[PDB]
RNA sequence: AUAUCA
């Protein structure tokens, strides 16, 4: 029982990465329904913004 | 094969322009070629609409080691008719 | 003379070709900069 | 504390600059204790 | 194309992408007013719509080089949807399915990429590697786990991303022998340099150490003062006689638990580069504390 | 443009909506379309006599058309056909053709 | 050049012609080995020439260490007469030698990641797998072990000409790719 | 009608091919090649087809061909209408639902 | 830019027929197909050369 | 797909 075969670091690294990145906050390139716009790109026009 | 209209003589043998150059419209910033065969064009131009002075050029590589650049342009923009306020 | 690239952070000059290591002499960090160019830019004063 | 997995190996701390730049991610490492345990009976115990 | 009035051998044309037409440079003649945006027109194969509401997204993008031409959509789950069809119009998708099956032994090399962390483009490099000698009678009848542990060397040595059989051997599984016979009837169909960051970090040395250990690897090498020794075993080595030179030192138990060599090996390869030591630094190396040329143990 | 074509221009003056009898359908097509292969003569850069263009449509500025040629910016690109094992219902009808049945004698069609 | 390769084992094959009780010839032979459970042959030994035999019981047997063709035939008719000593039904036939091992000293040292480079086709090299480069020659069909020292190993000949053949057409290649 | 349109005429038997021009290819750089939606929901409806044909000819197993008949079924009337109440959606790897004739037509944004 | 369906509208309400026709055809899609006169399809193979 | 514009 290999351990480095046995746990797949890749499930919880990319899992977190798509929904951050994508917004559709769910598992995963699969999405639907899954609430898009979760996870937006920080608006930098002025600083209130 | 198919190069865009836009004029590639700023371009150092490096594929990019050095900053401090002034650009224009069409005009070529990063040079690309995607080999398949002898190979297409695949460069960036600036947009049309626009225009101004290179400001600062980058050259990274990324999380698996992809050769990639970075291209920043600088304009002043003098308020004009249209512009909003 | 000449400075192909900077580095980003410690300032020192590289001068690097293709295929020669993205990276900085003594300090780490890949970041690296490009230099301005030698061809003189002029401006309007208004 | 944040880290990155460069190409050639190394690993080194990432500040938030240098994940901006050469567009990293700005993530850190989740390490948890395992442990495998085995036990056995004949034909309870 | 070439302009039917003018004629010239280099014909020089350009692409008024702008106004829609392809021109003659020479005579202005348009020689083709239909023309399309392929940015615009791949945004309809490759987008960001996974919801399914845009319009434009119409088509899907697939990879003639690596799984041929499958085309194959799947049955699944809709907003009106009852659990019965699905699993009735799947069960019978079992019965018209075993070489469409192997391909699930790319599955085998993604999750061995992963689990030894390596990029994007070895993956698709081992996948292209096994597609075209997993049904060779050249292999014939090889370890088929030590044929795709084979094919990850392969993709690696054209990637640029060092990694030592050793390596793989850790990995899966591997025979030495076994996959390393395997590891040549494909190949008909590292370095010094390549180990010293892992190793040095591992080792928990500073810049200075590593640049200074690839500095004498290499010189030990171009000098020629380890004959035939394992890469490995020269890299452990000169490690060692830097480190020392160094502040923070590492011994040769560290150091060979970290490469992954024997602190005899490692004296090997060491005492035979100690005499050149003075050649081996880098011109500009700090020795401090107390190790100079002189004082290195010389071991 | 678009080249002259001694064909009579004219307007069209009605629309004459209908189902495609199974007859004409084969008798249309311009290929048989056998193959779930799109081209790729096996790792090739060339249409499979099998899906898109057996026999059919061009693409890819080239003029190769059956016959008619022209290429692209005149073909209006013509259609294969394709034979089924059996016979499916058309979604569509689906109810139409249930209906059908409840108006007529599912023996005699009377 | 002057140097001549030297030739370092023989291997060759000799049909019995008759069936063979291995227990009994292990046992009557003066200097034999046997145990079936490790390998089905009897490992049968003579001190002039200096050679080893591999005895089955189809009657055909395997004669290896000889260092010349001389030496081989000769071992092989004296383990022949043992087993018709012993009293079976032997003949000495079919004799041939299957493979020549031949090896010499050039004295200067090979930069054998330049050759392998040069000469990728034919050449195979990976130091930290085996140290020495393997060469597959096409004429003669020759396989070469060439070490960073200058040591040469040559091996698959039929006939002593091919080790020969194969060290006169490697030896300039040796010397295009020498470090002193 | 008798002449346009009889009820016989209603159930699929020969299948109309689109050509290109209504499913465009897209060949970008010899490892990257776009198909169309539809090219993909007929390779189905073809795939199917081939499987129930060599059932038929073969050994019929009865209920292992009504099984793959009612597959056929499916991805010939996913291919002109997707949005199906009742069935499942046709779904093209990336979990996007395939894009069928009927939702060509469709919508504001339609053909229409 | 789109000349859509209240555009269109606006040039039905102003009985501006050819301008309609004008910004529908040659301002935008405008093609020529062969069609049958027995079957009014585009069966036609037009080898108009 | 989110944000936004009148
Ligand atoms: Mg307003
Ligand atoms: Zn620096
Ligand atoms: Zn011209
Ligand atoms: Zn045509
Ligand atoms: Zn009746
Ligand atoms: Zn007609």
């Amino acid at each position: 029982f290999n351990m480095k075969l046995a746990i797949n670091a890749k499930t919880i690294t990319s899992g977190l990465k798509y929904a951050l990145a994508t917004g559709n906050w769910g598992e995963q390139k699969k999405a639907m329904s899954s609430r898009a716009g979760v996870s937006q790109v920080l608006n930098r026009y002025t600083y209130s913004s | 094969l198919r190069m865009k209209h836009g004029t590639y003589d700023k371009l150092d043998d490096d594929g990019l322009i050095a900053p401090g150059v002034r650009v224009s419209g069409e005009d070529v910033i990063i040079g690309k070629t995607t080999p398949i065969s002898s190979k297409r064009d695949a460069s960036t131009p600036l947009r049309s609409t626009e225009n101004g002075i290179v400001d600062q050029v980058l050259v990274t590589t990324n999380q698996d080691g992809l050769k990639f650049v970075k291209v920043r342009v600088r304009t002043t923009k003098i308020p004009q008719i249209g512009d909003k306020f | 003379a000449t400075l192909k690239y900077i580095c980003a952070e410690c300032s020192s000059k590289l001068s690097l070709s293709r295929t020669d290591a993205v990276r900085c002499k003594d300090c780490g960090h890949r970041i690296l900069l490009k230099a301005r160019t030698k061809r003189l830019v002029q401006f309007e004063a208004r | 504390k944040p880290m990155v997995n460069e190409s050639d190996g190394v690993t080194h701390a990432l500040y938030p600059q240098e994940a901006r730049l050469r567009n990293l991610t700005y993530s850190s490492g989740l390490f948890v204790d395992v442990k495998k345990r085995t036990y056995e009976a004949i034909d309870e115990l | 194309l070439t302009c039917p009035e003018c004629k010239v051998y280099p014909p020089k044309i350009v692409e008024r992408f702008s106004e829609g037409d392809v021109v003659c440079a020479l005579c202005g003649l348009v020689l083709s007013d239909k023309l399309v945006d392929t940015r615009s027109e791949w945004r309809t194969f490759s987008n960001d719509d996974h919801n399914g509401d845009d319009p434009s997204r119409v088509g899907e993008a697939s990879n003639p080089l690596l799984d041929g031409n499958n085309l194959s959509t799947r049955i699944g789950k809709g907003e009106t949807t009852d659990m019965r069809f699905t699993k009735e119009l799947n069960k019978a998708q079992g019965k018209n399915v075993k070489d469409n099956e192997v391909q699930a032994a790319f599955a085998k090399i993604t999750m061995l990429c992963d689990a030894a962390e390596l990029p994007k483009i070895v993956k698709d490099c081992a996948k292209e590697a096994y597609k075209l000698c997993h049904d060779e009678k050249t292999l014939k009848g090889k370890s088929m786990e030590s044929i795709m542990a084979a094919s990850i060397l392969i993709g690696c040595r054209r990637a640029e991303v060092a990694r030592t059989f050793k390596e793989i051997q850790s990995l899966i599984h591997v025979k030495t022998k076994e996959f390393g016979k395997t590891l040549n009837i494909m190949k008909n169909i590292a370095q010094n340099l390549t180990y010293i960051p892992r190793f040095c970090s591992h080792l928990g040395l500073p810049m200075q150490v590593t640049t200074s250990a690839e500095y004498t690897a290499k010189k030990c090498k171009e000098i020629k003062e380890i004959a035939g020794k394992s890469p490995i075993t020269i890299a452990v080595v000169s490690i060692y006689l830097n480190i020392l030179l160094f502040q923070i030192p590492i011994t040769a138990a560290k150091v060979g638990q970290t490469l992954q060599v024997t602190e005899g090996t490692i004296k090997s390869g060491y005492k035979i580069l100690y005499e050149h030591r003075d050649k081996l630094v880098d011109p500009q190396l700090i020795a401090n504390g107390v190790v100079s040329l002189d004082n290195l143990p010389g071991v | 443009g678009q080249q002259y074509s001694s064909a009579p221009l004219r307007t069209v003056k009605e629309v004459q909506f209908g189902l495609f009898s199974p007859e004409e359908v084969r008798a249309i097509s311009v290929a048989k379309i056998r193959f779930p292969e799109t081209m790729d003569e096996t790792q090739t850069r060339a249409k499979i006599g099998g899906l898109n263009d057996p026999r059919l449509g061009s693409i890819d500025r080239n003029l190769k058309c059956q016959t008619c040629q022209e290429g692209m910016n005149e073909c209006p690109g013509h259609f294969g056909h394709i034979d089924l094992a059996k016979p499916v219902f058309h979604v569509g009808f689906i109810a139409k053709i249930k209906k059908v049945c409840e108006c007529v004698c599912m023996h005699c069609g009377k | 050049s002057g140097i001549v390769p030297t030739l370092q084992n023989i291997v060759a094959t000799v049909t019995l012609g008759c069936r063979l009780d291995l227990k009994t010839v292990a046992l009557h032979a003066r200097n034999a080995e046997y145990n079936p459970k490790r390998f089905a042959a009897v490992i049968m030994r003579i001190r002039e020439p200096k050679t080893t035999a591999l005895i089955f019981a189809s009657g055909k047997m395997v004669v290896t260490g000889a260092k010349s063709e001389d030496d081989s035939k000769l071992a092989s008719r004296k383990y022949a007469r043992i087993i018709q000593k012993i009293g079976f039904a032997a003949k000495f036939t079919d004799f041939k030698i299957q493979n020549i091992v031949g090896s010499c000293d050039v004295k200067f040292p090979i930069r054998l990641e330049g050759l392998a480079f040069s000469h990728g086709t034919f050449s195979s090299y990976e130091p930290e797998l085996f140290p020495g480069l393997i060469y597959r020659m096409v004429k003669p069909k020759i396989v070469l072990l060439i070490f960073v020292s200058g040591k040469i190993v040559l091996t698959g000949a039929k006939q002593r000409e091919e080790i020969y053949q194969a060290f006169e057409a490697i030896y300039p290649v040796l010397s295009e790719f020498r470090k002193m | 009608n008798e002449v346009f349109s009889r009820p016989e005429w209603m159930i699929l038997t020969c299948l109309p091919v689109p050509p290109p021009p209504v499913r465009p290819s897209i060949s970008f750089n010899e490892s990257q090649r776009g198909e169309d939606d539809l090219t993909f929901k007929l390779a189905d409806i073809l795939k199917a087809n081939i499987s129930l044909e060599t059932l038929e000819h073969n050994g019929a197993p009865h209920h292992a061909i009504e099984e793959a008949e009612s597959l056929l079924q499916f991805h010939v009337a996913t291919y002109m209408d997707n949005d199906i109440a009742g069935q499942p959606q046709a779904l093209q790897k990336s979990g996007r639902p395939v894009k069928s004739i009927r939702a060509r037509l469709k919508g504001k944004e339609g053909r229409i | 830019l789109r000349f859509g369906e209240m555009e269109r509208d606006c040039m039905i309400a102003h009985g501006a027929a050819s301008f309609l026709k004008e910004r529908l055809m040659e301002a935008s899609d405008a093609f020529r197909v062969h069609i049958c006169g027995i079957c009014g399809l585009m069966t036609v193979i037009a080898k108009l050369n």
